[PDB]
């Protein structure tokens, strides 16, 4: 089983681990680091995407668009703080 | 979280309560 | 060069939360951007904790700290929760 | 040198640790010649009100602390030549006295006057 | 080159000859920023507040080049 | 998953707000159509 | 020149009326004093002693200035309950030889 | 009023889910090339990089104007004056 | 018509009061008394100022909580002359403490006492007046935790809601919004990249201009909507900030056609499936709704099973 | 035509109106260009800084992305 | 140094309580905090005075501090 | 309630130090509020770094990180 599939996660744990190993974050990297991290990513991702699909409904759409993510983050007091100074690019 | 939310909600409840009082009162006294 | 991305898994997760919903490439790009940003914020902070220990290796322990430091309230509660679940889920073997 | 002597005679006050006497503005401007590296009473007036006292009696001119009686009776033999007060009333806060103590600086009040 | 002038209201001019002494107080921009004190021979005092640490060195170099008396020069 | 705290305040409010929008337009038309004299 | 005692007065019409200090600025130059005002109330123009509080003076006109329970009136007659809290130069008042004793205990 | 000027501009507020770049892309792109040239030659600019700069700057300048408005408002002024930009920059500490 | 002083009665009163605006060139103290049909403020210099109870559009009481002054704010249905000028808004207040310090328990405690003392005296005056007035003049107290930073005129102040108004009476000139007159609210400039936003008030009499409440911080976005929601206030958001003077004359000249075009629905950001314009003005952007192609998934097998130490 | 004017006063006027700024002194428009140039200059410098490690002679959005991060202007909507 | 070390330490232990009991601090940390605390307030007042200047006043007010922090982005 | 313990003169002296000429009494209420908000975040972070280090008493090492992490960094130390 892939490490991700061991964890049942969609997120590529090897990628997260590989990013850290080659990414100069440390001299060595223990499995618990990318494992925890990959899970956290899906969690926040779902946390946002959950709001995004809701926003899509709240936008009459089955198709999510950037416009929907803006409503999610500003209406969510946490994303509002986590993404407080972040910039979203779109023509 | 609930403590500050309750403090805010409380202020809101008080407002709602006072508005209702005023609503009921305003209609009644003018209705007379 | 061969392009690297998470958009695949983002979509899998989108379907996992909203199978009934799809997403545009621009919104996908944003989410994919978010994945890259937040990953490095935590990756940097997890490195500093390991670095403060004057050690060569990073662990989930540094992550729990960094998560609580970077993520706000609910996100920390849940990230602690979902993260603890996810750790446990591939811990039961050994 | 004479920079330690009252430049002006208006509103003279005495340092309360080493009893050096200078004008309200001389302490504010210059600080104490024997205790600024130890006191830091320089540049401020609330500090002036705390450290520099208007209640001092008599003046002593230091000419030869090495060979002098008054230099001894007044506790000034270890200072540089200047004018000092015979006795200054008041007392310092319960912090700097400890900071001074930590450095081996023993605060003894210059208050030579006998009380009634 | 031969004095200091505060431009715009209230407009004020200073000549190095009128200066008694000046000083670069620990200013209001950073712990190393500065404020500039001036007192005239007329006893009239002028002070210019809130100036960056960056302009400290240039004015520091300038007044020494003008050789004017700075309160902290005896430090 | 299902970590969301509660329904967003807007979703709750939306029905009332959507309601208010309908109410507003009707209300606005009479008042204003009447005011137009 | 130091605060906190109960003293006797020397100058002016404000001769020997006993007072105390109320609140202290560290400079030890002057002592604030709990005193009784000696005003005419600014009425000979369009000498006395009587405690007065900022109220009939407001009918004659003049400075009525309240700092709450702390007051200022008719040219900084710093007053409270009709008592002055004006400070005197510690040398100008005879301060010494009071020492609150067993017999003395009730005034201020 | 069904007439033009009313309908489009009114609804454009709602049609404007778009994030139209406020500076003209080519006029800006030329300036990018220009400042780029001011730094170094041979610099190929990917339109993506041009967009990245353009969008960041527009939001960023809007950001600067948020502070500048505050500072004008701060001074009891509606019209911003460069002193406000300066005030804002100084306070932000976002100065070179 | 008059005022009718409530002669030979225990007319409630307050004495540490500074009127706002000033009658003469400079401020004066005075005391406020409640009478048969109105108030009277009498200056320490003998000036008489009268307020019929009916002419008070609102009586709002600002306790000195966190404010250097305790204030009774009067929003009036009609402006009244202070001789110098006419005002629809009036205040009575007094200073809580040292406002002009130039660079401790007794002083600090006296602040606590003096506040409570004043706070009580005023609170008593209010109750005495409410009782006297058959409550026809309930003193609305701004619900401070429901207040937010904004600028209705020129300077930043904390706007606060009351039972029937949104106001900021600490600063001058005074800001008062009678929510009864709010036709609609629009949150202009609302956008994710902004850090602040603005609010516009539409009045029920369109012959009168909208009011802006500039640079309100975005952190107050949801709380303000909720407050508005609780007030039964309809609001709308818009990243744009188009001309209200135009929009007003437009709708003033042709309200019929305006309403026919859905009227105020024009502000709707077309969030949910309003059948009238169910598809808004939308079109596919330029994408195939991100669908990862079948070949892109295959590299996953190198997630090599190395049991790296827990 | 000179690109410094390419950031035309109306282009500026639009941004300030969006930053909520109402009336604008003529003087502002000019400083805006300076500020913008200062802003861009820092950014472009960094983009080049990144480009040099990449041994590139082409500027990419990645360099800008990696740059905006470093200035506290993190940008989403680019990369893979 | 400008605040009384006791009330300062008392406050530190007090707020610590809201997060977690058992917490107390070695002298080095509380001193380091005050050292940081003073620097922050110093900067903020300087900035606030810039506002004071900018507003053509010398008496600073909370709104001056608010604006400074507001512009500074200290808040969420 | 120790925030009330942060004496007005202490604040006042810092304001004089910051070149402020004059102050309005509300600055104390406001200053105390500011002090808390700064402290809240610095300690919470200080707490978390200490919590990670498995300790119950905070050391300067931990506060340096809490401030440094916030860009409010301290000076004069090494190890
Ligand atoms: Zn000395």
């Amino acid at each position: 089983k892939t490490r991700s599939s061991r964890a049942g996660l969609q997120f590529p744990v090897g990628r997260v681990h590989r990013l850290l190993r080659k990414g100069n974050y440390s001299e060595r990297v223990g499995a618990g680091a990318p494992v925890y991290l990959a899970a956290v990513l899906e969690y926040l991702t779902a946390e946002i995407l959950e709001l995004a699909g809701n926003a899509a409904r709240d936008n009459k759409k089955t198709r999510i668009i950037p416009r929907h993510l803006q409503l999610a983050i500003r209406n969510d007091e946490e994303l509002n703080k986590l993404l407080g100074r972040v910039t979203i690019a779109q023509g | 979280r609930d403590e500050k939310l309750d403090k805010k909600s409380q202020a809101m409840e008080e407002l709602k309560a006072e508005r209702e009082k005023r609503k009921n009162r305003t209609a009644e006294l003018l209705a007379k | 060069s061969r392009k690297e991305s998470y958009s695949v898994y983002v979509y899998k997760v989108l379907k996992q939360v909203h199978p009934d919903t799809g997403i545009s490439s621009k919104a996908m790009g944003i989410m994919n951007s978010f994945v890259n940003d937040i990953f490095e914020r935590i990756a940097g902070e997890a490195s500093r904790l390991a670095h403060y220990n004057k050690r060569s290796t990073i662990t989930s322990r540094e992550i729990q700290t960094a998560v609580r430091l970077l993520l706000p309230g609910e996100l920390a509660k849940h990230a602690v929760s979902e993260g603890t679940k996810a750790v446990t889920k591939y811990t039961s073997a050994k | 040198a004479l920079e330690t002597v009252p430049k002006d005679l208006r509103h003279l006050r005495a340092c309360l640790l080493c009893s050096l006497v200078k004008t309200i503005d001389q302490f504010e401007y210059d600080g104490c010649d024997n205790c600024d590296a130890y006191l830091q009473m320089k540049g401020n007036r609330e500090m002036v009100y705390d450290c520099t006292s208007s209640s001092f009696d008599g003046i002593i001119a230091m000419m030869s602390p090495e060979d002098s009686w008054v230099s001894k009776w007044q506790r000034v033999s270890n200072f540089k030549p200047g004018v000092y007060a015979v006795s200054v009333t008041g007392r310092l806060p319960q912090g700097i006295v400890r900071e001074l103590k930590s450095r081996g600086v023993a605060y003894k009040s210059r208050d030579t006057a006998i009380k009634t | 080159e031969r004095g200091f002038i505060y431009v715009h209201k209230p407009p004020v001019h200073i000549r190095f000859d009128e200066i008694s002494f000046v000083n670069f107080a620990r200013g209001t921009t950073t712990t190393r920023s500065f404020d500039f004190e001036i007192e005239t021979k007329q006893g009239t005092q002028y002070t210019f507040s809130s100036i960056e640490r960056e302009e400290y060195g240039k004015l520091f170099d300038f007044v020494n080049a003008k050789k004017l008396n700075i309160k902290n020069r005896g430090l | 998953e299902r970590t969301r705290n509660e329904m967003t305040a807007e979703e709750k409010r939306r029905a009332h707000q959507k309601e208010l929008a309908a109410q507003l337009n009707e209300e606005a038309k009479r008042r204003l159509t009447e005011q137009k004299g | 020149l130091k605060p906190k005692s109960w003293v006797r007065l020397k100058r002016g019409i404000y001769k020997d009326d006993i007072a105390q200090v109320d609140y202290v600025e560290p400079s030890q130059n002057t002592i604030s004093l709990k005193m009784i005002p000696r005003i005419d109330y600014d009425r000979i123009k369009a000498p006395p002693q009587r405690l007065f509080d900022a109220e009939k003076i407001r009918s004659l006109g003049g400075d009525v200035a309240s700092d709450g329970d702390f007051l200022i009136f008719e040219g900084n007659r710093y007053s409270r309950k009709g008592f002055l809290f004006k400070s005197f130069a510690m040398s100008a008042v005879i301060t010494e030889g009071v020492k609150p004793t067993l017999s003395e205990l009730e005034k201020f | 009023r069904y007439r033009p000027g009313t309908v489009a501009l009114r609804e454009i507020r709602r049609y404007q889910k778009s994030t139209e770049l406020l500076i003209r892309k080519l006029p800006f792109q030329r300036l990018v090339r220009e400042i780029a040239q001011d730094f170094k030659t041979d610099l190929r600019f990917q339109s993506s990089a041009v967009m990245a700069l353009q969008e960041a700057s527009e939001a960023y300048l809007v950001g600067l104007f948020e502070d500048t408005n505050l500072a004008a408002i701060h001074a009891k002024r509606v019209t911003i004056m460069p002193k406000d930009i300066q005030l804002a920059r100084r306070i932000r500490g976002e100065r070179a | 018509d008059s005022l009718v002083i409530n002669l030979n009665r225990s007319n409630p009163k307050l004495k540490d009061l500074y009127i706002r605006p000033n009658i003469a060139q400079k401020r004066m103290q005075g005391s406020l008394e409640a009478h048969v049909n109105g108030f009277r403020f009498t200056s320490v210099r003998g000036d008489k100022v009268d307020i019929l109870y009916n002419n008070i559009k609102h009586a709002l009481f600002q306790p000195c909580d966190g404010e250097m002054i305790i204030v009774l704010h009067f929003h009036l249905k009609n402006a009244i002359m202070f001789g110098k000028k006419r005002h629809t808004d009036v205040q009575f207040y007094t200073e809580v403490g040292e406002i002009t310090t130039d660079l401790d328990l007794y002083a600090e405690q006296m602040e606590r006492e003096m506040r409570h003392k004043l706070k009580t005296a005023f609170k008593n005056f209010i109750e005495k007046v409410e009782a006297l007035t058959k409550e026809e003049l309930e003193f609305e107290v701004p619900f401070r935790d429901l207040g937010f930073n904004g600028a209705p005129y020129r300077s930043t102040c904390l706007l606060q809601p009351t039972s029937s108004a949104l106001v900021n009476a600490t600063e001058w000139p005074p800001f008062v919004v009678t929510l009864d007159e709010v036709e609609l609210i629009h949150f202009e400039r609302v956008q994710f990249h902004l850090k602040n936003f603005d609010m516009v008030i539409v009045y029920k009499d369109y012959s009168k201009k909208v009011t802006m409440i500039n640079a309100i911080p975005v952190a107050s976005l949801d709380p303000i909507k909720e407050w508005l929601n609780s007030c039964d206030l309809k609001y709308t958001e818009g990243v744009q900030s188009l001309n209200w003077t135009k929009i007003m004359k437009t709708i003033v000249d042709d309200p019929e056609g305006f309403f026919e075009q859905g009227g105020w629905s024009f502000l709707e950001p077309e969030g949910e499936g309003s059948d009238a314009e169910e598809g808004d003005s939308e079109s596919e952007i330029e994408d195939e709704t991100f669908n990862p192609s079948e070949d892109d998934y295959e590299e996953e097998e190198e997630d090599s099973d190395e049991d790296y130490s827990s | 035509r000179d690109n410094i004017q390419g950031i035309t006063k109306p282009a500026i006027r639009r941004l300030a109106r969006r930053g909520g700024v109402k009336r604008i002194s003529g003087l502002i428009y000019e400083e805006t260009r300076g500020v913008l140039k200062v802003f861009l200059e820092n950014v472009i410098r960094d983009a080049v800084t990144y480009t040099e490690h990449a041994k590139r002679k082409t500027v990419t959005a990645m360099d800008v992305v990696y740059a905006l991060k470093r200035q506290g202007r993190t940008l989403y909507g680019f990369g893979g």
